[PDB]
């Protein structure tokens, strides 16, 4: 999911609708980084 | 307070700006000084121009 | 119902409303008639069919009892063939016309304790039950029915008796005055059937306008109030111009022929007759009641009467309900719901060991 | 007309929610069609308080 | 009838999940409560102090607002009185404001620096939340982690 | 986006992209007094799903 | 009572109108009081007793001036007042000379170089 | 983990650079009033850094809590070392930055952080060009102290050139720079060229600066308020000349002359 949601957002020619799409996931990858910064304390 | 740079980043701008003037206008005085502050209000910045729009009210007294 | 149930009759003079509490529609309603031949011994729908070969008569009439033996008949027909409930596992809430005699109360309950000998009962006015589906303690209802019509003050949920007044209308005469009016212009009307086709044109096919003078200028010129109506009988009558001028005691009452005052003028000489203080009280919370919603379309000018009675410099907040006929009933099914309704129920105990007369002060 | 008192209610809605109130878009309809009957609001703030509590014991 | 609208503001104040039979025992309680006020200084004032109350606790312009709105508000009279006694009965930036590098015809006041200190509090807030998440998933899991077994688990209790 | 290319075509406006994302092909150098005919040519990849073929041909 | 009602007492004593009439002034008095209502600057009684004194200068009135003295001793014999120094300012500010300029004159400080 | 996280300030040293340098006269006076702009994610930044790293100190804060912290960031301070960088790739001051400016207001709707930033900085930008603007639609000359302006003025009315060599000012007394045309107002810009022409011959014989608009023009994505006010400007200067000119030297009199 990282590498497709990076290589489509330097992506100025995957338009308008691929840059929403992406923006969901970014969204979507951003609480996956909540869990890990959670996780990382109890370490 | 990162060595205070919260409270210091828009002074070094209007400091600046009162430093500039002040080496800009170098032995000046009289009608040839208001022909030295109206240079500055000609700048694309409003920091700048709501500055120097105050200094010249100051001058023009 | 959802806890210990209690049963509700509203014993009007137009119809018989009957059911258990905690139904907001009647569980049974049958209309206002006695039996005995002028079936055997029957109150119903096949005793209205059969009006012929039986008597009418009403309990009620206006708040006076004309026959003991046809109160006890209404009731005891509602009671038993009505419902057919059990009295030992049923309270029975019974009701009184407003303006009635504390008399009339003890003679009331001296039938409903003595016939079918309940442990429970009460007496309420009618008025009070309007008021309580409409959640305020505080009002002026005009009822208006077709045998009694009262504009009633009340005031903290007790309608004073000094300042109802009480004005004498029936739907008999309603329909006396058309059967007049038809032989009038020209019309056979001497048999029951033709009163049963007038009645169900008045109650349905009747219009009544917003403007009484504009609606009557322009039908007089040419008759756009008039509609065809084929009955599955065979049978073709209309005019739409007339049956509009009959209903007019309202505004004018010697146009009926009635003595006493029409009704914008009844509660315009009520309300000169409620207090100053309670008067903005009363008004604050204005209900239309009454029968008289059979045919929807009279609201609108209740209202514009109304509103021209009081100032308009107050904004009137009018309680205006669609329905306004089951008024009596609903009240006793969000009533005996409540446990708060049962400290002002009375028990067996005190109808018995303190006379009739606790019924008048417990029940109200 | 029912354009206009449309917006009315709409203005309505809004100083009601930053005042925080618990009342969304239909309870507030409920509760203006019901003021304009002539019920005494000062008894509607009671009602509405007791019923928001008794529904937490079904839940 | 209005009692059934009693019965609608019942149903509103319910979420959807008997279930519709204790929807007309808790009308009772609507109706118990609505005769507990019936057994027992214009509106623009009431609105002057919960603006007076809003100016004191700072943020000016949301006052500037409150007013502007009941103004075509007063320009439907009934439901007013009741909006000012419920008041928190329910749930518990741009750069125009603070800058003068931008604007058009911008003033001059020169620093002000006390919204500077309440701009280290709009990034405290959003640390504070942040630090309530940390503290919201580390609690959720040692509720469950620590019991006896088969306190998770209805299955396991039966 | 997609409603956004939309009004750009139920009302005034035409299609602006090198990346397609809207069906609209248009023709260049047709613009004259006769456009009423063929000029706009409805490609199927940039149909969306969430409108039939009835409503992504009624709007050209 | 709480402060919001009592700006409009104050709105009752000095109009003698009712408060359902007069609610433009009542709104206008309520943006002023708010958002500058409790104290934000440094409170010195000392600078206000010396003002009153030259008030009383003003008037060329020396023995009031003395008068004030045991008056304001007073004031802190019995110390039931939270604010001494708002009531004296108040009532310095609202004199009427029955019979100049502070450009040159130095205030109290602001609490806007110091850290509120 | 940390090459994971230079990006952000990559973008942050090819910004800070800029905004000193573009803010000297040299440099446009809209790319003054844009690094102008790149200032208040500046003052965001700084207080976040400086904050977190005050929490640090407790050990509330970490590396992981840290990357996780910044993703929003991590978008929005991108975007503008990436447009800094198109600034100055393609030189541009002035109208044509306002055209750029325009193109990246479209390239992002979806971040939605990533827009509202430009649709700020555009705003702002437009602030120092529409004050050009708001002389020129409603006087006769200009006041432009760059030649960064979509008109450019030029003299063919002289003290040596006379009436029979000029013959109508049409020819090239006002012309239209080239990529100074903000790339919106194209369908205007004709019109545009031809209103303070109208405006100063009647300044010429009268004073009229006079109009029925007088309005700040300003600029929002979507909007078209400063299309309208500049065709009613358009229609009230052209209406003034002609009916000045066929009333006081009348081509009335001088037609049937001819």
């Amino acid at each position: 999911i990282r590498r497709y949601t990076d290589q489509r957002s330097l992506d100025r020619s995957f338009g308008l609708v691929g840059q929403s799409f992406c923006a969901a996931l970014h969204q979507e990858l951003r609480e996956y980084y909540r869990l890990l910064s959670v996780l990382h304390s109890q370490l | 307070l990162r060595r205070l740079l919260v409270w210091t980043y828009d002074p070094k701008i209007r400091l600046k700006t009162l430093a500039a003037l002040v080496d800009h206008c170098q032995g000046r005085k009289g009608g040839e000084l208001a022909s030295a502050v109206h240079a500055y209000t000609k700048t694309g910045d409003p920091y700048m121009r709501s500055l120097v729009q105050h200094i010249l009210s100051l001058v023009s007294h | 119902d959802d806890d210990i149930a209690a049963l509700v009759v509203d014993n009007g003079s137009g119809m018989c409303k009957a059911g258990f509490a905690g139904d907001d529609a009647p569980r049974a309603v049958f209309p206002s008639i006695v039996g005995r031949p002028r079936k055997d011994s029957y109150v119903g729908d096949e005793a209205q069919s059969k009006r012929g070969i039986l008597t009418l008569k009403y309990p009620i009439e206006h708040g006076i009892v004309t026959n003991w033996d046809d109160m006890e008949k209404i009731w005891h027909h509602t009671f038993y063939n009505e419902l057919r409930v059990a009295p030992e596992e049923h309270p029975v809430l019974l009701t009184e016309a407003p303006l009635n005699p504390k008399a009339n109360r003890e003679k009331m309950t001296q039938i409903m304790f003595e016939t079918f000998n309940t442990p429970a009962m009460y007496v309420a006015i009618q008025a009070v039950l309007s008021l309580y589906a409409s959640g305020r303690t505080t009002g002026i209802v005009m009822d208006s029915g077709d045998g009694v019509t009262h504009t009633v003050p009340i005031y903290e949920g007790y309608a004073l008796p000094h300042a109802i007044l009480r004005l004498d209308l029936a739907g008999r005469d309603l329909t006396d005055y058309l059967m007049k009016i038809l032989t009038e212009r020209g019309y056979s009307f001497t048999t029951t059937a033709e009163r049963e086709i007038v009645r169900d044109i008045k109650e349905k096919l009747c219009y009544v306008a917003l403007d009484f003078e504009q609606e009557m200028a322009t039908a007089a010129s040419s008759s756009s109030l008039e509609k065809s109506y084929e009955l599955p009988d065979g049978q073709v009558i209309t005019i739409g111009n007339e049956r509009f001028r009959c209903p007019e005691a309202l505004f004018q009452p010697s146009f009926l022929g009635m003595e006493s005052c029409g009704i914008h003028e009844t509660t315009f000489n009520s309300i000169m007759k409620c207090d100053v203080d309670i008067r903005k009280d009363l008004y604050a919370n204005t209900v239309l009641s009454g029968g008289t919603t059979m045919y929807p379309g009279i609201a609108d000018r209740m209202q514009k009467e109304i509103t021209a009675l009081a100032p308009s410099t107050m904004k009137i907040k009018i309680i205006a309900p669609p329905e306004r006929k089951y008024s009596v009933w609903i009240g006793g099914s969000i009533l005996a719901s409540l446990s708060t309704f049962q400290q002002m129920w009375i028990s067996k105990q005190e109808y018995d060991e303190s006379g009739p007369s606790i019924v008048h002060r417990k029940c109200f | 007309n029912l354009n206009a008192v449309r917006e009315t209610m709409d203005v309505l809605l809004e100083i009601s929610r930053i005042l925080n109130t618990g009342l969304d878009m239909e309870t507030l309809s409920i509760c203006v069609r019901l003021c304009e009957q002539g019920i005494n609001p000062e008894a509607l703030s009671s009602v509405i308080k007791e019923l928001r509590k008794a529904t937490e014991a079904l839940k | 009838s209005i009692t059934q609208l009693f019965d609608d503001l019942c149903e509103a104040l319910l979420p959807a999940a008997n279930r519709k039979r204790a929807k007309r025992s808790l009308k009772k309680v609507a109706y118990n409560a609505l005769f507990t006020n019936l057994f027992q200084l214009p509106a623009r004032n009431k609105i002057l102090m919960l603006s007076f109350d809003l100016r004191v606790g700072g943020l000016g312009p949301k006052a500037d607002r409150l007013e502007e709105l009941v103004e075509e508000l007063e320009a439907v009279g009934s439901v007013l009185d009741l909006l000012v006694q419920l008041a928190g009965s329910g749930p518990p930036r741009d750069y125009f404001l603070n800058n003068k590098h931008v604007g058009r015809n911008v003033p001059y006041s020169g620093y002000d620096c006390d919204d500077l200190s309440v701009f280290e509090m709009d990034v405290q807030s959003l640390i504070s939340r942040e630090e309530c998440l940390c503290h919201s998933m580390i609690q959720e899991t040692l509720q469950v982690m620590e019991a006896a077994p088969g306190t998770g688990l209805p299955t396991v209790g039966l | 986006p997609v409603l956004s290319f939309l009004y750009r075509w139920i009302y005034d406006g035409e299609l602006e992209d090198t990346y397609h994302e809207f069906f609209v092909a248009s023709d260049p150098t047709v613009k004259t007094d006769r456009l009423w005919h063929d000029k706009y040519t409805l490609r199927k990849s940039m149909i969306p799903s969430f409108m039939t073929m009835d409503q992504s041909r009624k709007v050209l | 009572k709480s402060p919001n009602v009592l700006l409009q007492n104050l709105c009752c004593r000095i109009l003698g109108r009712s408060e359902a009439d007069v609610a433009q002034q009542f709104q206008y008095a309520v943006r002023v009081i708010g958002s500058n209502f409790a104290p934000t600057v440094e409170r010195d009684e000392f600078l206000v007793a010396e003002k009153i004194k030259k008030e009383l200068i003003r008037q060329r009135r020396e023995a009031d001036a003395a008068l004030f003295s045991e008056l304001h001793r007073k004031l802190h014999s019995q110390g039931v007042l939270k604010n001494k120094w708002s009531i004296l300012y108040l009532l310095l500010s609202l004199s009427e000379d029955p019979r100049s300029y502070a450009t040159l004159f130095a205030q109290a400080l602001p609490r806007d170089a110091h850290s509120t | 983990l940390v090459h994971r996280i230079l990006p952000v300030a990559a973008s942050y040293s090819a910004v800070t650079r800029f905004i000193e340098e573009k803010s000297s006269f040299e440099y446009g006076q809209v790319n003054h009033a844009l690094a102008a702009a790149m200032r208040t994610l500046v003052k965001e930044h700084l207080i976040l850094v400086s904050q977190l790293e005050q929490l640090h100190r407790q050990g509330l804060l970490s590396l992981q809590k840290l990357w996780f912290y910044i993703q929003p960031a991590m978008r929005t301070m991108d975007i503008l070392a990436s447009l800094a960088t198109s600034v100055d790739k393609g030189e541009c001051l002035g109208g044509s930055t306002l055209s750029l400016l325009h193109d990246r207001s479209f390239s992002y709707t979806g971040d939605s952080q990533a827009q509202e930033l430009c649709l700020y900085l555009t705003k702002a930008a437009s602030a120092p060009y529409f004050e050009v603007l708001e002389k020129w639609i409603y006087r006769g000359i200009i006041h432009d102290p760059y030649s960064e302006f979509m008109v450019e003025e030029h003299e063919l009315r002289k003290e040596r050139i006379q009436e029979d060599y000029n013959d109508k000012y049409w020819d090239q007394r006002y012309t239209i720079v080239q990529q100074q045309i903000p790339s919106f107002l194209q369908k205007m810009a004709d019109k545009i060229l031809s209103t303070g022409k109208y405006l100063n011959v009647v300044r010429e014989c009268g004073h009229d600066v006079t109009c029925p608009v007088a309005k700040e023009i300003i600029y929002t994505l979507k909007e078209r308020a400063y299309v309208e006010q500049i065709e009613k400007a358009f229609n009230y200067a052209s209406k003034v000349l002609l009916d000045f000119l066929m009333e006081e030297k009348e081509l009335v009199a001088h037609l049937r002359s001819i």
